[PDB]
């Protein structure tokens, strides 16, 4: 017969296929890796850790620095150095915010040992609620012979923004709960709330609302001029005294403004500043930023 | 002498089985082709994550839980003033809360089988933001810097915790109030004791399915740290081809090779055969105590946290 | 995994 | 007188090897639909948008027995 | 008889004698003149004012002056000088000293405005307690954007003196009750006592007793961190708050050293100097100089 | 006739007399030569003086009083910003306190038979010592510079106060709610008015002592000022011997000639006769009104201080 | 022969004005007594000290009328 | 002291 000799050719197609899955694949396997390689890196955080720490955020825009974004420095006095969202308007000055308030999302209806470590968290775009901490802020404040300055800047749900600078700024020891004191009100296009507003219910309230040199205090922790709790009452922690004459970390109410009905027990807390705004008109972004006096601040330039 | 009337009938239908089988193949491929070139587009834009450092910030996460730390969000902490702090995931609420999770699988979003360096500095996604909220309160799988794991441990008791569980969902873990891995002087060995909870003390107690020699092999309790970059498994051969590391692409504390092996190779569904495997050996995050050596876990953890 | 010997 | 029972047999070792060549291709294959499914999914922490693909392992072992099926042939 | 010619002869003697009172007379009314023109002069006062008026006393070193005494000096934002103790160490610095304390007997548990315009005596020699006048002090610190310092000097009734700087001193008008305030404190063998020492009581203390943005209080006006009017309190003028840290106006104990019976109601107070000495120790010099800050 | 015998007996007893006088008085004079010869030698050594100028200070008396000025000793004013402050002694006393004086008398101790400058510029001591007290309490006679004086005035209203006394204790004064003295361009004139008190308004109503003619050419007010070196009394003569401030040795604001005239001789006692005076007339700070033409006083005074 | 009546008031002309310029001497004399002693005490606010002396009045009034107690009557 | 005429 010996006709059948030509299957056998067939084979040649196999084989030769093979060879092409063969060499493919080694190619294949070959780029593999450069996929690995290429394709193996951590996300990119859009949160960034600067350097050049130091003293606080002026000393951090005093060695270079221009960016507002988050930093660490490590005060004389105390140790370990922490997170701090500075916010260097580039004039050649870098405050060093201590809380802020937008969003509204964030609370501050929080115990004590949390307001001394701090809570909340620090942004970049500097977009976040959030305060520091009791303890933190002294640290700042106290660290050399160096009086520090505060601007509590606020805003309305209308647009337009209100600061207020106080000089010698500066809280005292846990060991002293924290007081709050300073030594004179500066310049302050929102009114010195800090002076003890007397809205219009008895003699009182000018000598009882006033918050130079009172002690902090929470939710469960009393140190005010006031045997309840102002903590407990409002939902946030301050320097109470009558209480609040301007506290700014009681509930965020949206949109602004409120009623004496909207609370259950039917008091009034929420960011006020007296000296600016009603005792019943919440803010819509607060801020505390802090700088040493000697700066330009009433200072110099 | 007739014999070859077969040749008609038996090749033929072979051919018809090569055909189908080497056909099926050219295209299988081709369909592969595509796909790691438009993978290969695409990491060419990386994932971005915004995470929000929280101001409270301590030395493990156990401080900081007890300085307001609730959320069960990611931190920054500082173990040691001759350290720079770094980001990390803190449990906070998973038995007492206040854990510092050191290791973590949940989709296999980051590759294990990296080399030794990349597992003394530290790999992964610390965290992502949690849709759309500002932190970031969601894990992320990683592998926290060797060094740091070292030091932590070597600077005060410590115990771990290891949680885990199957496609199907069932929960299981171990724990070890005895645990300290040396530094990178000292091949990052690990020394765990204590065992507790169910799942199965393999890394003391080696696999549950072997005995003797068998079994008293796979003990990673005492071992060194190994990548197939580096080789310190019990495992005495001069073929660098096997390799614990290598056969089970990923850095543990091998020996021989294991009985547990976390940053493995997540596979999907869970199941797998020994025809599956980069080598064909049994990789991937598995415990074989409470599965087999043949089911990858659907979430491996690991956390450290303080004795007392 | 073990491994032989 | 070479053509009555010798042609038969001393021909078919050409695809008898190729056959056993195809079996290791389909192994080392499988192992490749692993590893990249596995490196694919790598990208998430990584490559911006992750390729979600199925893996079909039915397929493989479903023609992994046309290649036991047709062994002992000789 | 004519025998009598004799007498007349006694004439001349009389003649005589008168002629010498006429004329020595003259010569006598000639000396008067003398007299009135030698003896007729002021008295001498060992008391000499310098001239050479000067923005401070710094300016009178840099326009000369190398003795130390009183001068007249005319800030550029006010006018109408007025007298001031320099102290020129003739390294080429000229201080400017507005407060001294020694002798003891010169009192200052005077009111707000005898504080305002200053009491008490300079002295060339530099030995009489006096204050300036927050007036004074204030345009002397307020002219120019050039800082100014002060040098706390203290002594013990041992014989060692201390100091005590601080940079930018400088106290505001009296608009704002004339507070005082700086930028830091440089150096000080005697210590920092505008910070705050904190004695022993309460957690307080160091962030009530400091003296850096407070304003000025008397016997007669209360601007302090205390209802309490300090000076009554006391029995001086200062920058208080909780309240002294570190005031020497108070009273001048002789022999330094005092106990809390030594007062009429119970309280202390007196030239004390927190970081340096016991609160309950009574300085024997006290001096407050001031220089700009570019001297140093 | 035979008168001759009278020449033995009148003339020798008149010699003898002549002997007395005239023998008494070269005694006497030698007596005096010791003295002049004596006080001269005195004055090679002059007298010193030290006054610590108090911190507090102002223009005049009262603004120094409204200062914290309690104690009345001398102080140092300043009217003006165009002018070198200089010393003065306020009375911080008498009457509400706060006078501030312009000339004193009380024991001679400075002669005020100056010339003109000595006049315009201030001659005498502002203050002496008090007893050991290193500060000027004590007066001590002088006349500060005219120019100050007219300058103090021509500078808002003003009133002033002329006390004195005799040796007797006796006090009286003095009031004019209206003085003004003019500029050294105007020979220091003197325009007072409104008078008050008792004494004597010897100095714009004349002498009480006298009437008509007489007593209308004693008025001071409006007189100009003269010094035996330079003549502007209401007295018109041409001898240059005749002229009241050489009469009556000092500066003053004399007219033909005065009907008190402070700054003159301090005499002794208090009394005296025409037989005394340099020229023989009535020189002396003496009152007259409330005295009489012959009575130096034992203290003489002036001072001013705001209307208001 | 002039010698009878004559000799007698020629003579005492040479003490007559003598007489007067005695009394001329006073006067002038007391004056100094005086200004000398208002002079003296100038010196106090000037000279370290100050001579301290009586003046008598009374001495020269007294012999002031001895003088005009000799008048006219030669 | 007067000076007449
Ligand atoms: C510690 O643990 C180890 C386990 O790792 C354990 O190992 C033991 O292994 C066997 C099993 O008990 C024993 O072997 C010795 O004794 C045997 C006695 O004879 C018979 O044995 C059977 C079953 O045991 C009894 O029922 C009978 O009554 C009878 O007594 C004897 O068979 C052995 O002879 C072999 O000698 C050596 C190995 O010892 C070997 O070189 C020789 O070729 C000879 O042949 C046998 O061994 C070879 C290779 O080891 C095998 O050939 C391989 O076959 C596979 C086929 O597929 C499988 C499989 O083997 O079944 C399926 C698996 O599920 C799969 N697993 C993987 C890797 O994922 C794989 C997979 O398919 C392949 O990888 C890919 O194809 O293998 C395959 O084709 C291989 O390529 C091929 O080489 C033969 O199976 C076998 N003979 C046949 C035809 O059956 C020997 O004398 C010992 O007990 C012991 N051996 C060792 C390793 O020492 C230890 O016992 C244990 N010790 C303790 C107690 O601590
Ligand atoms: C405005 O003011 C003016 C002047 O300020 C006033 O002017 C008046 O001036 C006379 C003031 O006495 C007035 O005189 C009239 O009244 C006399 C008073 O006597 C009357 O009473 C007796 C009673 O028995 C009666 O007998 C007599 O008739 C009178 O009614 C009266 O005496 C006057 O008479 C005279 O008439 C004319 C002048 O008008 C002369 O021609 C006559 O001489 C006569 O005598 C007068 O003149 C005498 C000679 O000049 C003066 O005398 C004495 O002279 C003394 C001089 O001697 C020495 C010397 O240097 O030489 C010696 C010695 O050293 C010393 N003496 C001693 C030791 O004390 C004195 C001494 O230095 C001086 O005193 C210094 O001042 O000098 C000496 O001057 C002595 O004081 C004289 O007494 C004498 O002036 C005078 N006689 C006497 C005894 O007084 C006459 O009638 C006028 O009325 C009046 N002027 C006239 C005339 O207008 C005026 O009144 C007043 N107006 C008003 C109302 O505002
Ligand atoms: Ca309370
Ligand atoms: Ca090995
Ligand atoms: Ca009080
Ligand atoms: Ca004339």
């Amino acid at each position: 017969e010996a006709s059948i000799l030509t299957h056998d050719s067939s084979i040649r197609y196999l084989q030769e296929i093979y060879n092409s899955n063969n060499q493919k694949i080694v190619n294949l396997k070959e780029k593999v890796a450069q996929l690995e390689a290429q394709c193996q890196e951590p996300c990119k955080d859009t949160v960034q850790i600067h350097d050049i720490t130091g003293k606080d955020c002026q000393d951090i825009a005093n060695k270079g620095a221009k960016q507002s974004g988050l930093y660490f420095i490590k005060p004389l006095k105390a140790n370990q150095q922490f997170l701090v969202y500075c916010e260097i308007d580039g004039s050649g000055n870098g405050w060093t915010v201590f809380q802020k308030r937008l969003d509204g999302s964030v609370d501050f209806k929080k115990n004590w040992i949390q307001y001394k470590e701090g809570f909340g968290h620090l942004s970049p775009t500097g977009t976040t609620e959030f305060w520091l901490g009791n303890e933190k802020i002294h640290l700042i404040s106290t660290q050399s012979a160096i009086p520090y300055a505060l601007r509590v800047e606020l805003e309305d749900w209308n647009g337009r923004t209100s600061t207020a600078d106080y000089a010698m700024f500066k809280v005292g020891p846990e060991a002293d709960k924290y007081r709050l004191t300073y030594a004179y009100f500066a310049g302050g296009d929102a009114g010195d709330a800090f002076d003890g507003f007397d809205f219009g219910d008895d003699p009182s309230d000018k000598f009882f609302t006033s918050h130079n040199g009172m002690q902090f205090s929470t939710w469960d922790n009393d140190n005010d001029k006031f045997e309840g709790n102002c903590a407990e009452q409002d939902g946030s922690g301050w320097w109470m005294n009558k209480c609040h004459a301007g506290h700014l970390n009681g509930v965020y109410y949206q949109g602004g403004t409120y009623s004496k009905a909207s609370t259950p027990n039917g008091y009034d807390n929420g960011i006020i500043w007296a000296t600016w705004k009603t005792r019943w008109y919440s803010m819509k972004k607060t801020t505390m930023k802090i700088i040493p006096f000697n700066r330009l601040t009433i200072g110099e330039g | 002498l007739y014999i070859d009337e077969t040749v008609n009938s038996n090749i033929p239908t072979n051919l018809r089985v090569l055909r189908s089988i080497l056909e099926n193949l050219r295209s299988k491929i081709q369909k592969l082709e595509s796909d790691v070139s438009a993978q290969m587009e695409y990491c060419r834009t990386p994932c971005t994550v915004s995470c929000n450092i929280p101001v409270v910030s301590g030395k493990e996460c156990e401080e900081i839980i007890r300085k307001g730390g609730e959320t069960s969000e990611m931190y920054l902490i500082q173990p040691d003033s001759s350290v720079k702090p770094y980001r990390v995931y803190c449990d906070m609420n998973t038995e007492n809360g206040g854990w510092t999770v050191i290791q973590n699988r949940q989709d296999g979003s980051v590759d294990f089988g990296r080399k030794w360096d990349p597992y003394k500095q530290g790999f992964g996604n610390v965290a992502t933001n949690t849709d759309g909220k500002n932190y970031c309160g969601l894990p992320g799988e990683y592998w926290l810097g060797n060094d740091k794991i070292s030091q932590l441990t070597r600077m005060g008791p410590t115990e771990l915790l290891i949680e885990m569980e199957d496609w199907k969902g069932d929960k299981v873990k171990a724990h070890y109030g005895g645990f300290t891995v040396q530094n990178e002087a000292n091949k990052y060995q690990i020394s765990v004791n204590k065992y507790r909870g169910t799942a199965g003390n393999a890394l003391m107690d080696g696999a549950s399915q072997l005995m003797g020699e068998n079994r008293t092999m796979t003990i990673h309790n005492g071992m060194f740290f190994s990548t197939y970059d580096r080789d310190n498994d019990g495992w005495l051969t001069s073929d660098p081809r096997k390799q614990c590391s290598k056969e089970d692409g990923g850095g543990w504390w091998y020996n021989r090779c294991h009985a547990a092996n976390p940053n493995g190779r997540y596979y999907w569904g869970g199941q797998y055969t020994w025809d599956m495997a980069k080598h064909g050996t049994d990789d991937g995050v598995v415990w074989m105590n409470w599965k087999g050596s043949w089911y990858s876990m659907r979430k491996m953890s690991m956390k450290i946290r303080p004795f007392f | 995994g073990h491994r032989p010997y | 007188i070479e053509v009555l029972k010798r042609k038969v047999i001393e021909k078919v070792q050409h695809i008898q090897l190729l056959q056993k060549n195809v079996r290791a291709q389909l192994v080392d294959m499988k192992r490749l639909e692993v590893d990249i499914d596995i490196k694919i999914r790598s990208c998430r922490g990584s490559c911006s948008r992750a390729l979600a693909r199925e893996v079909d392992l039915k397929d493989y072992e479903d023609q992994q027995k046309q290649l036991e099926q047709v062994i002992a042939k000789d």
